[PDB]
C-alpha cells in the first residue's frame, strides 16, 4: 500500500493549484493536440437527413508542463472522472447533429498521465454527422462524407491540430461493413478555417463512401425491367383483344408510375432527376409508349400494315430498350 | 403466413389460368398481369422488413423462383394465344 | 366474402367478368390480412384475426375456384 500513498501523493500535488481555465503554455506557443480515430462502426447512413451515425474511439494526445511527474516511473491511467478537474481541448464536430459519449457502465472516458506530461485523453463517441449527399446518379454514386473536428475557443495562435501518427492516426476504417455502402477511401486533411473571430484549426476525416449496387437490382431496377418485358407482351395479342391488351398496358402504366412514386417518397424531396429517376423514366415512356401502340394499332384499323406495324413493334421495342439499357448503364456504371 | 403463403398463392392463381379455355383472353389476361403485379408488390414488400443488404436472402431466391413461375405462366398464355386461331369458343 | 358470392349469380359465360371479380376479391383478401399484420409486431404464430381472415380467403379462392370448375366443366 506504499505505492499507493506515493501515488496519491503524486496525483493530488497535480490537481492542486491547478487553473482548469488556462490551457497549457497560456500566454505562450500553442499546444500541440494529437489525435487519432478508431472507427468502431459507421451506421444509419441515411440520405432523407442528409447525415451518418459514426462511433468512433476519439483519442487526443497533448503536452502539459503541469501534469508532469517524475518519482513515479509508471503511466497513471485515472479514473475517468479526473477528467472534469484536468483541462482538456473544446474540440467539436461542426457538422455533427447529435453527438453523445456512451454511459454505461461509466462515462466512456479515459485518462493516462504519462511521466514526461502528456496526457492521453480518449473518449467513445457516437456522433450523428452532418453528410450532404448529392443524389444525381443515385444509387450509382460515390459519397464524400467528412467529419470537420475544430477547436472552438481557441485560434491557431494557442491551439494546434494533426494526425498523430499521420496516415496511420485513423484506423478499422477497413474492418467497417456496412449494408448498402463499401468505403473504397478514406483521407485526413489538415486545414486552418478562417471566421470572423480568427483561424483555427480543423481536422478533416473524410470517407469515400461508395453505394452498393446489388439491392437496388433486386427492389428497383429488376422488377421495372420485368414489367417492361410484360407490357411487351400486348404485341404478341391480336389487336382485337381490345381489353386484354389495354389491361395488360393500363396496369403496367399505372404499376409504373407507382413504384417510381413509392420510391421517391422514401427519399428526400431534392428537386433534381437521379440515376433511378432517370431509368424510371426511361421505362416508363417504354410502357407508356407501348400502350399508345396499342391505341395507334386500334385507330389504324378501325378509324395487313396493321399486322406490320404490330410485328415491327414486337422485334424494335426490346431491341429499342436493350439499346437503353446499354447507354444508361455504360454512362453509369 | 406474411411472404411465403402469399407468394404459393399467387403462384397457384397464375396456375389456375391454366385450367380455363383459352378463347377467354382477358379473363387470362388479367389473371397473368395481376399475378405479376401482386408478385411485383410482394417482392417489394419482402424486402422492406429487413436491411438494405447487398446479396440476396433465401426468401429472395423464393420470390425469384415464383415470379419467374407467374411470368412463364403469362407468357405460356401469350404462346397459347398466338396459335389461338379462332375467336369464338365453344357453345352448344 | 359477401360480394364475392355475386360471381354465382353471374353468368356462367362471363369468364372477363367473374374471373375479374374473383381476382379482386381474393387479391384485397391478401392486402386486408398483409396490412392488418403489418400493424401488429413480427408475432410468429396464428391469432384469431388471422385464422378468419384466413378462412375468409378460403372462402373467397374457393369462389374462384368454383369458376373455374364450372369454366373446366362446361369447355374442357
Ligand atoms: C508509458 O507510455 C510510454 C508512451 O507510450 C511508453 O513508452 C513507449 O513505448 C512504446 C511501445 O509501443 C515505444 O514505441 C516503440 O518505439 C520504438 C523506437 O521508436 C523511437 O522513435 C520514435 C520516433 O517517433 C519515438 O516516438 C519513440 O519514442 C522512440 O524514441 C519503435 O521502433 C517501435 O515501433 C513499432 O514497435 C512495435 C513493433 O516492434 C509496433 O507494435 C509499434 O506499433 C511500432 O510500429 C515503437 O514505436 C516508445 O519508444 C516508448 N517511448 C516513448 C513513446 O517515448 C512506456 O513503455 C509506458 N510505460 C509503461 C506502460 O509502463
Ligand atoms: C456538458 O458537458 C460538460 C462537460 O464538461 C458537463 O459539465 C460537467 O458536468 C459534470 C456532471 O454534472 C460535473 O461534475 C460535477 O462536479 C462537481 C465538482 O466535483 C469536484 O468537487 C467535488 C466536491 O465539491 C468532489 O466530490 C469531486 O470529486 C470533484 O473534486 C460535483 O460537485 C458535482 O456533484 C454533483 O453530481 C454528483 C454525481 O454523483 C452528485 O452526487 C452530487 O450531489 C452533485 O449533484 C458533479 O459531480 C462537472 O464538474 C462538469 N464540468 C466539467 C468540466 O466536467 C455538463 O454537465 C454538460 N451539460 C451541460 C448542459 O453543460
Ligand atoms: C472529400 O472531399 C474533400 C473536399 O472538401 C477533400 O478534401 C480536399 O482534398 C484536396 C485534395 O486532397 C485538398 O486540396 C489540396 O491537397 C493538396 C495535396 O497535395 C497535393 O498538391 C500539392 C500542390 O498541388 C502537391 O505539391 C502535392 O505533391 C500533392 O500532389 C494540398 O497540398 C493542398 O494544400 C495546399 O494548397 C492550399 C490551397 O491552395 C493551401 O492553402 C495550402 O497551404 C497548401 O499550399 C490542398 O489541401 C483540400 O485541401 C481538401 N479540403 C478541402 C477542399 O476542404 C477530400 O480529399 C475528399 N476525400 C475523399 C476520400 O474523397
Ligand atoms: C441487336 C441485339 C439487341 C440485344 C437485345 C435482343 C433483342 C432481340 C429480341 C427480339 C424479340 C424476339 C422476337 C423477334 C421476332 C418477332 C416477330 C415474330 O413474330 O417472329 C416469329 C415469332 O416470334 C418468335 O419466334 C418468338 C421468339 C421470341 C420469344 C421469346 C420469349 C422468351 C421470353 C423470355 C423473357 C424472360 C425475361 C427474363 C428476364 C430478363 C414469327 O412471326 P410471324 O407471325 O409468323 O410473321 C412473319 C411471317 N411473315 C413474314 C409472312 C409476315
Ligand atoms: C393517329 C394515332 O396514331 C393516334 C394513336 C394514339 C393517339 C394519341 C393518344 C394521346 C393523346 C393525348 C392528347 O389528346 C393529345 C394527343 C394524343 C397524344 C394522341 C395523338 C394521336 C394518336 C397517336
Ligand atoms: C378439374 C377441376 O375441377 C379444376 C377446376 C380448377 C382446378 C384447380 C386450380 C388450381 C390448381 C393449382 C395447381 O395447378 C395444382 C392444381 C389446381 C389446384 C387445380 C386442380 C383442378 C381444378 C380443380
Ligand atoms: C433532365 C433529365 C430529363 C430526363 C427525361 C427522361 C428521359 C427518358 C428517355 C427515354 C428514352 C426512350
Ligand atoms: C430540365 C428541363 C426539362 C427537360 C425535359 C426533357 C424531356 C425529354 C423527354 C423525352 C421522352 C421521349
Ligand atoms: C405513338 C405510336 C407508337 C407506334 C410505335 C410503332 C413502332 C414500330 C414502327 C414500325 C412502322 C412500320
Ligand atoms: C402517329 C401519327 C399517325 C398518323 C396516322 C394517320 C391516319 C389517318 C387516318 C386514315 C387511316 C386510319
Ligand atoms: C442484351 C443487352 C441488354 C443490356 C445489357 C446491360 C449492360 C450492362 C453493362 C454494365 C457496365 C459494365
Ligand atoms: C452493374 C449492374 C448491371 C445491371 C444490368 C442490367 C441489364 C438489364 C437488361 C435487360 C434487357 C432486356
Ligand atoms: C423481384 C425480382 C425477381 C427476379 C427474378 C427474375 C425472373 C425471370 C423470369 C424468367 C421467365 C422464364
Ligand atoms: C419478349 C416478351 C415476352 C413475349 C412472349 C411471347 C412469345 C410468343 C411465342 C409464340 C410465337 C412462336
Ligand atoms: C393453423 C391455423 C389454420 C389457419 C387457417 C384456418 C382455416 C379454416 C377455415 C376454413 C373454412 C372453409
Ligand atoms: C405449415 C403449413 C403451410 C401450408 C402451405 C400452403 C400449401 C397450399
Ligand atoms: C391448417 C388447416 C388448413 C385448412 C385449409 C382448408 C382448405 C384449403
Ligand atoms: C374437384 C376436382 C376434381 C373433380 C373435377 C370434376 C370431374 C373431372
Amino acid at each position: 500500500p506504499s505505492n499507493m500513498s506515493l501515488v496519491k501523493e503524486t496525483v493530488d500535488r497535480l490537481l492542486k493549484g491547478y487553473d482548469i481555465r488556462l490551457r497549457p503554455d497560456f500566454g505562450g506557443p500553442p499546444v500541440a493536440v494529437g489525435m487519432n480515430i478508431d472507427i468502431a462502426s459507421i451506421d444509419m447512413v441515411s440520405e432523407v437527413n442528409m447525415d451518418y451515425t459514426l462511433t468512433m474511439y476519439f483519442q487526443q494526445a497533448w503536452r502539459d508542463k503541469r501534469l508532469s511527474y517524475n518519482v513515479i516511473p509508471l503511466n497513471l491511467t485515472l479514473d475517468n472522472r479526473v477528467a472534469d478537474q484536468l483541462w482538456v481541448p473544446d474540440t467539436y464536430f461542426l457538422n455533427d447533429k447529435k453527438s453523445f459519449v456512451h454511459g454505461v457502465t461509466v462515462k466512456n472516458r479515459m485518462i493516462r498521465l504519462h511521466p514526461d506530461g502528456t496526457v492521453l485523453y480518449g473518449l467513445r463517441i457516437t456522433t450523428t454527422a452532418a453528410c450532404m449527399m448529392d443524389l444525381r446518379r443515385y444509387p450509382l454514386d460515390e459519397q464524400n462524407c467528412t467529419l470537420e473536428i475544430e477547436s472552438y475557443g481557441y485560434t491557431t495562435d494557442d491551439i494546434e491540430f494533426y494526425w498523430r501518427g499521420d496516415d496511420n492516426a485513423v484506423t478499422g476504417v477497413t474492418k467497417i461493413e456496412l449494408p448498402q455502402f463499401s468505403i473504397v477511401d478514406y483521407k485526413l486533411i489538415t486545414k486552418k478555417v478562417v471566421f470572423s473571430t480568427g483561424s483555427y484549426p480543423r481536422l478533416s476525416l473524410s470517407f469515400k463512401l461508395k453505394r452498393n449496387i446489388g439491392y437496388f437490382i433486386l427492389q428497383t431496377y429488376m422488377p421495372s425491367i420485368l414489367i417492361t418485358i410484360l407490357s411487351w407482351v400486348s404485341f404478341w395479342i391480336n389487336y382485337d383483344a381490345s381489353a386484354a391488351r389495354v389491361a395488360l398496358g393500363i396496369t403496367t402504366v399505372l404499376t409504373m408510375t407507382t413504384i417510381n412514386t413509392h420510391l421517391r417518397e422514401t427519399l428526400p424531396k431534392i428537386p433534381y432527376v437521379k440515376a433511378i429517376d432517370m431509368y424510371l423514366m426511361g421505362c416508363f415512356v417504354f410502357v407508356f409508349m407501348a400502350l399508345l401502340e396499342y391505341a395507334l394499332v386500334n385507330y389504324i384499323f378501325f378509324g395487313t400494315d396493321v399486322n406490320a406495324i404490330d410485328r415491327w413493334s414486337r422485334i424494335f421495342f426490346p431491341v429499342v430498350f436493350s439499346f437503353f439499357n446499354i447507354v444508361y448503364w455504360l454512362y453509369y456504371v | 403466413i406474411q411472404t411465403y403463403l402469399p407468394c404459393i398463392m399467387t403462384v397457384i392463381l397464375s396456375q389456375v389460368s391454366f385450367w380455363l379455355n383459352r378463347e377467354s383472353v382477358p379473363a387470362r389476361t388479367v389473371f397473368g398481369v395481376t399475378t405479376v403485379l401482386t408478385m411485383t408488390t410482394l417482392s417489394i414488400s419482402a424486402r422492406n422488413s429487413l436491411p438494405k443488404v447487398a446479396y440476396a436472402t433465401a426468401m429472395d431466391w423464393f420470390i425469384a423462383v415464383c415470379y419467374a413461375f407467374v411470368f412463364s405462366a403469362l407468357i405460356e398464355f401469350a404462346t397459347v394465344n398466338y396459335f389461338t386461331k379462332r375467336g369464338y369458343a365453344w357453345d352448344g
